[PDB]
């Protein structure tokens, strides 16, 4: 068969404003463009402010992952100010932020992604939908998915209670500032956090991780599509001591079948196909500039195009779990054997092709959730009730700092330059920026654009696999554009 | 009874309004969606996508003309002919937030502007912005659209403020009809469009640390929870909200206990509440 061109705007069951346009020929995607259609301009709004305001302002980039921006911002401020965060504040920050990993991954699989494979109740917002939605689960297993969707609503709410115990509230924590965390954990509130954590752990181990492998086993064809560049980025996250060298996720780049170190000087943001002034293309974040140009011919997105030494990389759970190669959960090992016939001990035992796939990214996210449980368990043993968590540094007149972390959806950095005790420049290079960006100046596609190539579309009237692929990356266009 | 149709349109928002609503305890969000409202369009959670999702909303809007509720999250950017916020595409034409509000605004029973961005402009309209970010009520008024607007601000709002205002409005309409009930709702809005049950009282005047404020006992570090937070930047004196007793996230904390209030419900947030960390 010939060509059909399909535009999807809005792509739903993601966060934010995204149009996807694919060219389908002979039943497969052969080209793709992603367009982020909403811009706010945090990088210019921030200029001239007290630098400490940043760790509140930047959270409003995104209400799903605000703790990630809070973290990147206070780390950047920590560096710029010379703030020496007390050890107990490092742990408290990890407890605040780690709890939202659990919230975000559970939200993404059940409340954003699961309807790709499960038919919800016969009322809005679960209907109407594609008449041929390719929903393969038995009546029993479908009902189980709906029941878990409903239970997961309570579980993700409990995760935000965990965030708020030491973060003040959620969305948009008050509890992280330059210098550490604003509230010393008490024994009483640590028991409250732990009791909620136990309920989340049970759900993750008994329902979430098993259901992802189980649904995946009914959709084994979805491990054979969505490979894209098979190239990934991790910048490191969640320090496990004050050395600055040991982290729950260690940094690394993976491309063309090779592991390589991460050098942040290799990051450049291109804008040829983005609605920004042509003269701003090719800037490292330390010299970044944000000059919107919504009428620029040929551009098709408010997302800049980040490249790592010219490479187009993806970010997120798959990227982190591939780069770090942790041992698989007990659940995963067993169901990989029983349901897939796969003998695996570590994450990379999935194989590059299966890991870098539509369903592989859902599996990585589930495995990572399980991985995070162990980290939070350790922090709950490490934290000292009553030990101070903050220092109160003076605002410098002149300074710069960069904060690197991993948001639930992938690598995040904030760069701040202070002059006359105010923000002179603030540049954000976020997770869904790396995934959902347009072509760079030489025409090389962004990671999701490339992963769409080869996606099957047997029925152009029900092109469900296009957005299925996109949702596997858990996109957040508010983060991508800011 | 029949749950009213609701369209949830996101302009220049961060989705924090939707997320805060997901944290509702009583009623739960499942109860809200299955028993209180019929959420016919919401890009974050709905099953369908693309032009089909847009066309579904238009079909519902036609069928329930004058009777659906429009929730607007985020501000409405008017610069560059609306191109700073495109929310969909149908019949080969892009739909800006400007277009959408002009299309559905006139035909809604009421507009609920949820969050400070939608209510007052918020961070997207703050100093350094250049998209023409505009509050919902201002945009509708500037364009001659007379549909009643209820502001439920906060960055984000508390879930109870959103759900509670919906319940209050639906109660009014049950007992007085649509026009009678909406008249009653408007009567309990303050001059900034906020329902007085949640926004009629001042944080500082009802703050548990007011005794320390009066005594001049001020915390010098965030982790000192004995003193008043004023010197650390607390904006409670200029903020109208019930967080002092409602608390957040199931009652586990609130901003003043944990750090400082930043005045997130106020029309001048953020610029009139900044710098956040000095008085
Ligand atoms: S300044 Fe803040 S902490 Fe102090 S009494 Fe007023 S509201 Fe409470
Ligand atoms: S305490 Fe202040 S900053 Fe916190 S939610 Fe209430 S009004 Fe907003
Ligand atoms: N997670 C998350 Fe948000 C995105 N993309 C950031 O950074
Ligand atoms: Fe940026
Ligand atoms: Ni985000
Ligand atoms: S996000
Ligand atoms: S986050």
């Amino acid at each position: 068969t010939g060509r059909t061109t399909i535009a999807i705007d809005p792509v739903t069951r993601i966060e934010g404003h995204l149009k996807a346009e694919v060219v389908v020929e002979n039943g497969k995607v052969v080209d793709a463009r992603l367009s982020g259609g909403m811009y706010r301009g945090f990088e210019t709004i921030l200029r001239g402010r007290d630098p400490r305001d940043a760790s509140q302002i930047v959270q409003r980039i995104c209400g799903v992952c605000p703790t990630a921006h809070s973290t990147a911002s206070v780390l950047a401020l920590d560096e710029a100010f010379g703030a020496k965060v007390p050890n107990n504040g490092r742990i408290t920050r990890n407890l605040i932020f780690g709890a939202n990993y659990l919230q975000s991954h559970i939200l993404h699989f059940y409340h954003l992604s699961a309807q790709d494979f499960v038919q919800g109740p016969d009322t809005a917002p679960f209907v109407p939908r594609f008449p041929k939605s390719d929903l393969r689960l038995s009546k029993e297993l479908n009902k189980a998915g709906v029941d878990q969707y409903i239970e997961a609503l309570e579980v993700r709410r409990i995760c935000h209670e965990m965030v708020a115990l030491f973060g003040g509230r959620m969305p948009h924590v008050q509890g992280q500032v330059v210098g550490g965390a604003t509230e010393i954990p008490t024994k009483e509130k640590l028991v409250e956090y732990a009791a909620r954590f136990k309920k989340v752990r049970d759900f993750v181990e008994q329902k979430y991780v098993p259901v992802v492998y189980t649904i995946g086993s009914k959709y084994k064809d979805m491990f054979k599509v969505g490979q894209g560049f098979k190239a990934a980025l991790c910048v490191g996250a969640f320090p496990l001591d004050n050395s600055g060298k040991k982290h729950l996720f260690m940094p690394g780049v993976y491309a063309k079948g090779k592991d390589m170190p991460f050098d942040p000087s290799k990051i450049k943001e291109y804008v040829k196909y983005s609605w920004f002034a042509e003269e701003t293309t090719g800037l490292n974040y330390k010299e970044g500039k944000t000059i919107p140009a919504p009428d620029k011919a040929g551009a098709y997105s408010f997302v800049k195009a980040p490249r790592y030494d010219g490479l187009s990389l993806e970010v997120g759970p798959l990227a982190r779990m591939w780069v770090n190669n942790p041992e698989l959960s007990p659940v995963g090992k067993k169901l990989l054997k029983d349901l897939f016939g796969i003998s695996a001990k570590k994450f990379r035992d999935l194989g590059e092709e299966a890991a870098f796939s539509l369903m592989g990214r859902h599996v990585a996210r589930a495995e990572e959730t399980y991985y995070m449980l162990g980290a939070i368990e350790g922090w709950l043993k490490e934290i000292k009730a009553g030990e101070d968590t903050v220092v109160m540094p003076a605002v410098p007149a002149s300074a710069e700092g960069t904060g690197f972390t991993e948001a639930p959806r992938g690598s995040l950095l904030h760069y701040v330059k202070v002059k006359d005790s105010k923000i002179d420049n603030y540049q954000i290079v976020s997770a869904s920026l790396w995934n959902c960006n347009p072509r760079d100046d030489m025409g090389q596609r962004g990671a999701v654009e490339e992963a769409l190539i080869g996606i099957p579309v047997d029925d152009i009237q029900n092109p469900v696999n296009v957005a299925r692929l996109i949702r596997a990356f858990d996109p957040x266009l508010a983060c991508a554009v800011h | 009874g029949e749950r009213p149709p609701v369209f949830w349109l996101q302009g220049q928002g961060c989705t924090g309004c939707s997320v805060t609503l997901l944290n509702s305890v009583h009623p739960s969000i499942a109860d809200v969606l299955l028993k209180v409202i019929s959420l016919e369009f919401h890009p974050t959670v709905m099953a369908w996508e693309g032009e089909h999702a847009i066309e579904h909303m238009r079909k519902v809007a036609e069928k329930f003309k004058g009777k659906f509720f429009l929730v607007i999250e985020g501000s409405v950017p008017v610069e560059a002919d609306g191109k700073y916020c495109i929310i969909g595409e149908a019949n080969h034409h892009e739909i800006s937030m400007v277009d959408a509000l002009k299309e559905f605004g006139p035909n809604a029973a009421a507009v609920l502007a949820v969050g400070t961005c939608a209510a007052y402009g918020g961070i997207p309209a703050a100093e350094g912005s250049e998209t023409g970010a505009t509050a919902v009520s201002k945009f509708l008024g500037d364009n001659g659209i007379k549909t009643p607007v209820v502001n439920i601000p906060g960055c984000p709002p508390h879930p109870d403020w959103i759900v509670g205002t919906v319940v209050l409005a639906l109660d009014a309409i049950k007992k007085n009809g649509l026009e009678g009930g909406l008249a009653e709702v408007v009567k309990v809005l303050d001059s900034d469009g906020r329902p007085t049950p949640f926004f009629g009282r001042n944080i500082h005047e009802n703050c548990p640390y007011l005794d320390k404020y009066d005594e001049g006992v001020m915390s010098a570090t965030f982790t000192d929870k004995v003193g008043c937070r004023y010197d650390l930047g607390c904006k409670g004196p200029m903020t109208m909200a019930d967080c002092f007793e409602r608390k957040w996230n199931g009652g586990v904390n609130w901003c003043v206990q944990n750090a400082v209030c930043i005045g997130c419900v106020e029309p001048d947030f953020p610029d009139g509440k900044s710098p956040f960390y000095q008085a």
